[PDB]
């Protein structure tokens, strides 16, 4: 699975703090990616490996 | 007056799309009690033959 | 009346027998009579509605992976023949040999 | 060139006792709104949308809308079904206008009541239709848009035929629950901007 | 297409979008009478879970919409739904 | 499925008449007739 | 001169059961995709269009065959098929192996046809690779056309039917042979019949009236050998055309135009490439033909 | 009735994905 | 493609031409009009050799290489 | 509307007059005609007071998309010795090439004949055209009661009406001569049941097993199997159908089978062929009957009886439970000429 | 317990109920 | 000037202020009749989104 | 893109904490810069690379 | 009436059939008839509209 975030919030929170993000919020959710390759995610200058 | 903002205004052919988006507007669905001659107004405005 | 040749197809009445009778519940039933067909979904994309089903996307992706090949000692025993040259094509511009 | 496969869903509906874990978000907590999109990070880190207008080139297609392609494979999947009680098949027309005569012939000496296929799906919760103690409630949910049953033709053995659902509410409760229909109706409110 | 009450906890872990896993490596050798019971039987739960039988019953069963479209350009859903190309394993 | 095994004591076919479904189809057929 | 051969890589290996058929049919003719040297099996099979999972298309197979090159087997190794190809004008040596046995002679005229007498006979399978090599067959042109004559009669009298001894069997002089026609795809053979219908009704509007009158004076006065297709009964339709008077300078402007359309029926009765045989032996079954396409 | 409750509960597995399955109890 | 296909393909190249003659010539029709075309065979190109685009004073002209030439009889088609 | 003008050049000359007929959907819903372009139509007429058979003709039919709307056809009319007969059925047979579908649509001439009543040399060029105008005239089918339209296209013609030759005395009543087929087959069926009831009298009003199928032990089940035999006698007498099993056995150049729908829970499927089973009556041959998927559910299940007809016109009534009674269809030599002419 | 199949298993048909069924089939035709 | 419903996430990543990406390195060589479809033919989506 | 905070608070939050700054708040927004050179940002005595 | 040669020019009327009839929606319609000219932009950039 990849990064899916059903609102703009959850994708711009998983970028903020990697540990304390929620996988499931009340209205929306996030599938944190479990992938055989890892990449550098640069949305601005915050980097979540 | 709340249904008509979703259904739009354009037409496929002779038929308007408001006859096709919602079953509340399709005249082929009849109200389940008829005291008037609704059965003959349906046939003259239909490419769907009843 | 038979329930299969009908517009209203019994799970409609299961919803109406378990409501709360709240002025928000009237807005469900008006939006529940929705012609679940193909050219109505166009009118549920011009207003960002939600049709009656979710979907799962499936993709593929490619990676130019530079690999590491290991191979131990004497796994293969080779046999190398002797080369020769064969002629096939004669044209007005070229003669084609191939080893 | 290693080639992987990826999947991500869109447009779901969480169950009723909704919960949260995060503390940073204040503006999306209300359970009247439902997302109809997801966001996927591209190769160059550009967050792309995914709406139904970007998903419309393969829903609106007649391969998605005919059971003749489907009821020929289901017929070879279970070739000799139990020809069930012919309850909701058709309308046996009789030259009567005395409806009190038709009312009285049917309920006079009836002693065992039948339950159709579709009426015993609208009382089941969202999980028991997926529990493996039920075949026949699960086998006849082949297609989203359609609705299958057992027809007595041909011979003495049965075959599968098809009706169209034509609405959203004709999808049963275990595949589209009660609170989903309420939250979908609240989305009908704020788009056309009506007042109750 | 998928029922709306599919589970987010399914989409987090790497399984196939069928609901039932197509790991036909685990079953016995050349038992084609027995290797169909993983892909399309529903008397047992899936090899993934032990409480539910199938996440989306619109794509797992015989004749369902996964068997209609993609089971017989390029389609990445030809990878997972084709009956004969999984029985090679 | 053999000629010499014709009158088996436990043959593979078993009659199963569901008497509730048989009475409802008699009674409707006696209503029309 | 010109040094040619074709070696074909079998990708894994092949068995010893299926080698018994590829060894038995040495010296035969099969087509292949492109004129390479090195080659995979997925071009040599004529049955890339004659599939098992779908019904075949007997015209489309024959229509496929004037495109491709043709090749002769000479050696078989259990990992590699070694063949030889056929240049468009090249005196080679062919061997008569083909199982419905039709005797040849010197100065005959061969033709390469799709397998129509038996499908399962001419299709051997190679399940070490998941592919079937499908052989064509060579037939002298007295049956090179007389099967295509019978095959076009069959697709006419299938639509009218939807008897079974006159519409299927092929009559060489002396014997009959049952065609292997049970499940076909005639949707490209009825185009061919839609290409006879244009040339045939044009040949029914400019029929020369002098030749019509010779039938009135032959089927009832004398007894020709091949007038016994008719009986003594003349068709009534011939007399309903005969009633107009003769015209000698308009039996030249009708004969010349009718003559031009019978150059056009060499466009619908085409065979594949042809093999002009010039030397043949009877107890070695080895000919020596001359390949020339079209 | 005992054939009904047995219907609501339930060699049957031809394959298993995650590993050799283990039983639990109820106290 | 061989001669058995192209005669079936040229008829589809002149679909909208045969309809715009015999309807135009139905008030009067002559037998000497019924010949409609003639196909010759001019020679062979070696396969894998490509035609080269070329503009000359303008005028776009394709040019082939290694074309060996032959001849052929004119064959009627309709 | 193209299929009228196509048939006048290919079916047209092979007939005497054509009956241009357009079928509305109200007729199509009653006879259940699934409009696909694969459909092959076949037409033949059944004469009266004469040896009754005409040759079969293939008629082209196309859907008309919209002033009526529906399927368009053309029916052949045959004039033997210069005139029409009024009571003379024209049968339309509809079938698909691949699947299992056979429908018989029947028309009467008085609903059609009345409905028709109000230098190089030149080569001619006569293509098919819809230029001729149509005059739409109403009609009703006598057999079903569903209306259908009849075209009259413009061309010793206006001087004379269409010739009819009414029948002469002594004559059976025209309610009985119109349904010549349904009063012939019904008396054969009513004489078939009388052989079955006579076969109980010679056995002592009993039902003997023939097929080895175990029966669960309940007294109400033993009363239920008796109720399947009496209900099958209400069905075989009331059945009078064109495509029954014994008719296919009489015009066969193999056992012919048709299951029944008891207590009107099923529609009848008639004329099912047992390919590869020889009903010899020996105990080896009943096992080949049991390999059929129909016979397993006529015996293990309920509410379905089954009739198996030999090519020697000897038939068994298979009941659920394995019980069977040998019966015989009686067809004389004069009757077989009547059946093989009109039907086969 | 099930009964065993045997070619002497009989079901005795009543004389009146077969003839009263014959009265209904006359009228429905 | 630019509409009031221009999406803010366009202004995060380095695009150009045209709205459409103008990367003409990507298209074919010497095709002025085909490189124009990147800039102004509004049937296709722009090469960014 | 450069720093562009649509109100005075958002620029004074991106200075105070580089990670947990809001990219988009309820009314206003911020564009964190993605630039080929990257500078120091001294506003008082708090420094953000 | 001609809809293009008019002061009111139909997208005004779309706002009229989609209000909620709020006392804040009155003050929208006062500012909605703002002249979209050059020497009116001075008077909105003074008061910072």
């Amino acid at each position: 699975p990849t990064l899916a975030a059903s609102h703009r919030v959850m994708l711009d929170e998983y970028m903020s703090n990697k540990q304390t993000h929620a996988p499931v919020h009340m209205g929306q959710y996030l599938i944190e990616e479990v992938a055989p390759m890892k990449r550098l995610l640069k949305l601005g200058n915050k980097v979540v490996y | 007056q709340a249904l008509l903002k979703l259904a739009g205004h354009e037409t496929v052919g002779r038929t308007p799309i408001t006859h096709l988006v919602s079953a509340l507007l399709d005249p082929h669905l009849l109200p389940p009690f008829a005291y008037h001659d609704v059965f003959t107004d349906l046939m003259q405005k239909s490419s769907r033959q009843p | 009346m038979a329930e299969y040749e009908e517009w209203h197809k019994s799970p409609v009445a299961a919803y109406a027998a378990s409501c709360q009778a709240t002025p928000g519940a009237i807005s469900a039933m008006v939006s529940m009579h929705q012609k679940l067909s193909a050219p109505s979904f166009i009118c549920q994309a011009k207003h960002r509605m939600h049709p009656g089903f979710a979907m799962t996307v499936v993709r593929t992706d490619e990676v130019l992976a530079e690999h590491i090949l290991y191979c131990s000692r004497a796994s293969t025993s080779m046999f190398v023949g002797l080369p020769s040259v064969v002629r096939r094509e004669v044209r007005s511009d070229a003669v084609t040999f191939e080893i | 060139r290693i080639q992987y496969t990826y999947f991500f869903p869109v447009g779901l509906h969480l169950p009723v006792p909704r919960y949260s874990t995060s503390v940073s978000v204040r503006g999306v907590e209300s359970p009247a709104i439902q997302s109809t999109e997801t966001w996927v990070v591209n190769k160059n880190n550009v967050p792309l949308c995914f709406g139904y207008q970007n998903a419309l080139k393969s829903i609106c297609h007649p391969r998605m809308h005919n059971p003749t392609q489907s009821a020929q494979a289901l017929n070879q999947a279970f070739p000799d079904p139990d020809g069930g009680h012919g309850y909701g098949l058709r309308y046996e027309q009789t030259p009567n206008m005395n409806l009190f005569r038709t009312f009285h012939q049917y309920y006079m000496g009836k002693n065992v009541a039948f339950v159709p296929d579709v009426a015993q799906k609208a009382l089941v919760t969202t999980e028991d239709l997926l529990h493996p103690t039920s075949h026949r409630l699960l086998r006849l949910e082949v297609h989203p848009f359609f609705d299958f049953f057992v027809h007595p033709c041909p011979g003495a053995r049965g075959s599968y035929r098809a009706t169209h659902r034509t609405m959203v509410g004709n999808i049963p409760q275990p595949l589209a629950p009660r609170e989903f229909q309420e939250s979908r109706g609240a989305q009908f409110d704020a788009v056309t901007n009506m007042t109750h | 297409p998928t029922p709306v009450t599919s589970d987010v906890a399914y989409f987090q872990t790497p399984s196939n979008p069928r609901g039932r896993a197509a790991c036909v490596v685990s079953c016995d050798a050349y038992s084609n009478e027995s290797a169909e019971r993983l892909l399309y039987d529903h008397s047992i739960p899936d090899p993934a879970y032990e409480c539910r039988s199938t996440n989306n019953p619109w794509a797992s069963q015989r004749g369902s919409l996964g068997d209609v479209l993609y089971n017989i350009m390029y389609s990445p859903c030809r990878q997972f739904f084709h009956k004969e190309d999984i029985m090679r394993y | 499925t053999e000629a010499g095994r014709f009158w088996a004591p436990h043959p593979e076919n078993v009659l199963f008449i569901h008497k509730p479904t048989m009475e409802e189809t008699r009674r409707v057929a006696l209503g029309l007739r | 001169a010109l040094d040619k051969s074709i070696v074909v890589n079998l990708t894994s290996r092949l068995f010893a059961d299926e080698l018994a058929a590829l060894q038995s049919k040495i010296g035969s003719v099969l087509p292949l995709g492109d004129c390479h040297r090195l080659q995979n099996i997925q071009a040599l099979g004529l049955g890339c269009v004659c599939s098992r999972e779908t019904s075949p298309d007997y015209i489309q197979i024959m229509q496929y065959l004037s495109k491709c090159t043709l090749a002769v087997l000479e050696e078989v190794r259990p990992d590699s098929l070694r063949l030889t190809r056929m240049d468009p004008s090249d005196n080679l040596q062919i061997k008569n192996v083909y199982a419905p046995f039709f005797q040849w002679d010197s100065n005959t005229q061969l033709a390469v046809l799709p397998p129509l007498f038996s499908r399962k006979d001419s299709t051997i399978v190679l399940e070490s690779n998941g592919f079937d090599i499908v052989f064509p067959m060579v037939v002298p042109q007295q049956l090179g056309h007389a099967i295509l004559q019978q095959l076009l009669v069959y697709h006419i009298y299938s639509k009218i039917s939807a008897l079974d001894l006159y519409t299927t069997n092929v009559s060489f002089m002396g014997r009959t042979y049952r065609l292997d026609v049970d499940n076909t795809d005639p949707r490209t053979a009825l185009r061919v019949l839609d290409d006879l219908s244009m040339y045939l009704c044009i040949l029914s509007a400019l029929v020369p009236r002098g030749c019509l009158r010779l039938l009135t004076a032959l089927v009832r006065h004398d007894r020709h050998p091949l007038t016994e297709v008719f009986e003594g009964v003349v068709p009534d339709e011939v007399t309903r055309i005969d009633l107009d008077q003769l015209s000698v300078p308009d039996d030249i402007t009708r004969m010349r135009v009718m003559f031009s359309y019978l150059q056009s029926l060499s466009s619908i009765f085409n065979l594949g490439p042809r093999l002009h045989v010039y030397a043949y032996s009877a107890e070695t079954l080895a000919a020596s033909c001359w390949y020339s396409p079209r | 009735l005992h054939d009904y409750i047995k219907m609501k509960a339930g060699e049957n597995l031809p394959g298993l994905s995650h590993g050799q399955l283990a039983t639990c109890e109820i106290i | 493609k061989g001669f058995a296909e192209v005669v079936a393909m040229i008829k589809d190249h002149f679909t909208d031409v045969i309809r715009t003659k015999y309807i135009q010539l139905r008030h009067e029709l002559y037998i000497n009009r019924l010949v409609f075309g003639a196909v010759c065979t001019l020679g062979t190109v070696p396969f894998d050799s490509h035609p080269v685009h070329q503009s000359l004073n303008s005028l776009p002209v394709l040019v082939f290489a290694n074309f060996e030439a032959a001849c052929g009889p004119w064959t009627v088609f309709l | 509307m193209d299929a009228h003008a196509i048939n006048e050049r290919y079916v047209g000359p092979r007939c005497h007059r054509l009956a241009h007929v357009v079928l509305p959907r109200t007729f199509l819903l009653h006879h259940a005609i699934p409009l696909e372009p694969e459909i092959i139509f076949s037409t033949y007429t059944r004469f009266s007071r004469s040896p009754g058979s005409s040759r079969r003709l293939v008629v082209c039919g196309k859907r008309v998309l919209p002033s009526p709307s529906g399927l368009a056809l053309s029916l052949p009319l045959f004039s033997h010795d210069g005139n029409f007969h009024p009571f003379d059925i024209s049968v339309l047979r509809i079938s698909c090439p691949g699947s299992n579908l056979s429908l018989t649509v029947r028309f009467l001439y008085l609903s059609l004949v009345v409905a028709m009543g109000a230098p190089p040399v030149r080569l001619s060029f006569n293509p098919v055209n819809a230029d001729v105008p149509a005059t739409w005239r109403d009609a009703t089918n006598v057999y079903s009661g569903a209306p259908y339209y009849v075209c009259v296209y413009e061309r010793e013609d206006d001087w004379l009406p269409i010739p009819l030759s009414f029948p002469e005395e002594p004559v059976p009543p025209p309610p009985s001569l119109v349904f010549m087929d349904d009063l012939f087959i019904n008396t054969k069926q009513c004489d078939f049941v009388d052989t079955l009831e006579a076969a109980c009298r010679t056995q002592g009003y009993t039902l003997r097993q023939r097929v080895p199928v175990a029966i669960p032990r309940d007294a109400e089940i033993a009363d239920a199997v008796k109720s399947h035999f009496l209900e099958a006698c209400l069905v075989l007498r009331g059945l009078a159908s064109e495509a029954s099993a014994w008719i296919r056995a009489a015009t066969s150049p193999a056992c012919w089978m048709d299951v029944l729908g008891l207590w009107e829970s099923r529609p009848h499927t008639l004329g099912l062929e047992l390919r590869g089973v020889n009903c010899g009556g020996t105990d080896g041959d009943w096992l080949e009957i049991l390999k059929q998927p129909d016979v397993q559910k006529t015996v293990s299940g309920s509410l379905v009886a089954c009739v198996i007809v030999t090519p020697a016109l000897e038939a068994w009534l298979v009941l659920p439970g394995g019980f069977a009674i040998k019966g015989r269809y009686r067809a004389s030599k004069e009757d077989l000429v009547f059946i093989r002419g009109r039907y086969g």
